[PDB]
């Protein structure tokens, strides 16, 4: 199957208390295996998933050193950021970034990613081919052109098409039992009533990975839609997600809906029916 | 700047039954800035034993939390999550329905 | 020239994760390095996998230094504490898994 | 595994 591999970072500036916030974290598909906090008494990268701890020392030296470089360069970002917009040096103001690899069915290079946001907007990402940049305002057209000299799509590339993608692979095998398992999910329906003449049907699927499912409804056999309520698919907290979608039915129709479940783990697409 | 009101669902991991051991969460997602603060209630009470994930993002760069905790379900007992972020004008406060 | 080899230190934990009870065997030692030897897996520094009734409870590990060696056996009541561990997918029925 | 390069906006 596709995976994927993902590091995010939030660095959010507190002025006259102390140095920024950062946090960062990593993910390998769905499931997260490291992170950082600024605020955390380790100060040192740390395990959030059991078979990252296969890694030895030099990995976690290794990951902590980079980590808090990265603490530092946004540290400085926020500064950059604040000068580049003329803004005042009592305000609260978020940087954020993110980058991580593709890999294919065959665990080969996909694609790659590299982008940041400020104050929660885009400031500046790099393209699919992995050579240009995409800026918006006059403030990432300087970081562009600094880039641009720095030539640092072309040490991303070499990152995103080499390191990324091994090591994902490394961590595919390595946590194998989690990563690459599929979880079918359990479903069931609830019936809720909303008045002598109608109910709320919900189809339910849960303890399910990865997290990508599609759940919908429909009638007789026509496809119902802007009639059903879906709700964003949500963590367990056991490593599992769950998800549920709704429709209003009029009392006594109830068997004529049908809830079709659509997941990786399930050998066919579900129907279900209540009663 | 860029402000987004948190999303919010709380939940239990597992479908409740009175008497076994259970986790109650409160998923917040879709929210910026990332200042949030979240309490789990139990009968109106802030719950002292509350854990949350690592801050992390989605693709349009809002942000989502999970913060949970383990209890055991009573027929009497009612649970709520309340949040508050620079979005809303009051703590907002959704409560368990155990409907699953 | 010769070693008086030491113990090394190793710990058994357990993480309940998708109604499965994972284990991991992590060991350090002051020698040169070592081998963590569990089921068909091996690691220099840990050895990660999911216990399941009738697996085995066997594990050894392997310090080295310089051209010598020496290796250490052990067993471990795996069952006991992933009992304990997925007390909470025991009350939904979902551990242990099928057989 | 992390990117080595620190990167400045």
């Amino acid at each position: 199957g596709s995976h994927s591999m993902r590091y995010f970072f939030t660095s959010v500036s507190r002025p006259g208390r102390g140095e920024p916030r950062f946090i960062a974290v990593g993910y390998v598909d769905d499931t997260q295996f490291v992170r950082f906090d600024s605020d955390a008494a380790s100060q040192r990268m740390e395990p959030r998933a059991p078979w990252i701890e296969q890694e030895g020392p030099e990995y976690w030296d290794g990951e902590t050193r980079k980590v808090k470089a990265h603490s530092q360069t946004h540290r400085v970002d926020l500064g950059t950021l604040r000068g580049y917009y003329n803004q005042s040096e009592a305000g609260s103001h978020t940087v954020q970034r993110m980058y991580g690899c593709d890999v294919g069915s065959d665990w080969r290079f996909l694609r790659g990613y590299h982008q940041y946001a400020y104050d929660g907007k885009d400031y500046i990402a790099l393209k699919e081919d992995l050579r240009s940049w995409t800026a918006a305002d006059m403030a990432a057209q300087t970081t562009k052109h600094k880039w641009e000299a720095a030539h640092v799509a072309e040490q991303l590339r070499a990152y995103l098409e080499g390191t990324c993608v091994e090591w994902l692979r490394r961590y595919l095998e390595n946590g194998k039992e989690t990563l690459q398992r599929t979880d079918a999910p359990k479903t069931h329906m609830t019936h809720h009533a909303v008045s002598d003449h109608e109910a709320t049907l919900r189809c339910w699927a849960l303890s399910f990975y990865p997290a990508e499912i599609t759940l919908t409804w429909q009638r007789d056999g026509e496809d119902q839609t802007q009639d059903t309520e879906l709700v964003e698919t949500r963590p367990a907290g056991d490593g599992t997600f769950q998800k549920w979608a709704a429709v209003v039915v009029p009392s006594g129709q109830e068997q004529r809906y049908t809830c079709h479940v659509q997941h990786e783990g399930l050998p066919k697409p579900l129907t279900l029916r209540w009663e | 700047m860029i402000q987004r009101t948190p999303k919010i669902q709380v939940y239990s991991r597992h479908p409740a039954e009175n008497g076994k051991s259970n986790f109650l969460n409160c998923y917040v997602s879709g929210f910026h800035p990332s200042d949030i603060e979240v309490d789990l209630l139990k009968n109106g009470e802030r719950i002292e034993k509350v854990e949350h994930s690592d801050l992390s993002f989605s693709k349009d760069w809002s942000f989502y939390l999970l913060y949970y905790t383990e209890f055991t379900p009573t027929e009497k007992d009612e649970y709520a999550c309340r949040v508050n972020h620079v979005t809303l004008s009051q703590p907002k406060i959704v409560k368990w329905d155990r409907d699953m | 020239k010769k070693v008086e080899f030491k113990e090394p230190a190793c710990n058994v934990t357990f993480k309940s994760e998708a109604n499965e009870c994972t284990t991991l065997i992590k060991c350090t030692t002051e020698h040169e390095k070592l081998i963590i030897r569990h089921k068909d897996k091996i690691g220099k520094y840990a050895v990660y996998a999911i216990w399941q009734p009738g697996d085995t409870n066997d594990y050894n590990v392997t310090v080295f230094q310089g051209e010598n060696r020496k290796t250490f056996m052990y067993k471990f009541p795996f069952y006991e504490m992933c009992d304990i561990t997925m007390y909470m997918s025991k009350q939904y029925k979902l551990w242990p898994p099928q057989k | 595994l992390l990117f080595g390069y620190p990167v400045y906006v």
